[PDB]
């Protein structure tokens, strides 16, 4: 069976800190409504 | 490869080491020495 994992699975990126601001970076992220 | 021992001109083993520097997102493990001087407030300076 399968459940829908709708937003989950965001982490931070890096250590660094920062605020009020929108960043793009990639990683390794689980994509959004997969399958889990 | 075997060297021989008296022998190689390019023939030697050259011990090399090497030195990968990384710095991430984390905080310096390995760092230069010697020097955490008096932190300054309120006015211009360099710092490291």
């Amino acid at each position: 069976a399968y459940t829908n994992s709708f937003t989950r699975g965001v982490y931070y990126p890096d250590k660094v800190f920062r605020s009020s601001v929108l960043h793009s970076t990639q990683d390794l992220f689980l994509p959004f409504f997969s399958n889990v | 490869y075997g060297f021989q021992p008296t022998n190689g001109v390019g023939y030697q083993p050259y011990r090399v080491v090497v030195l990968s520097f990384e710095l991430l997102h984390a905080p310096a493990t390995v760092c230069g020495p010697k020097k955490s001087t008096n932190l300054v407030k309120n006015k211009c300076v360099n710092f490291n």
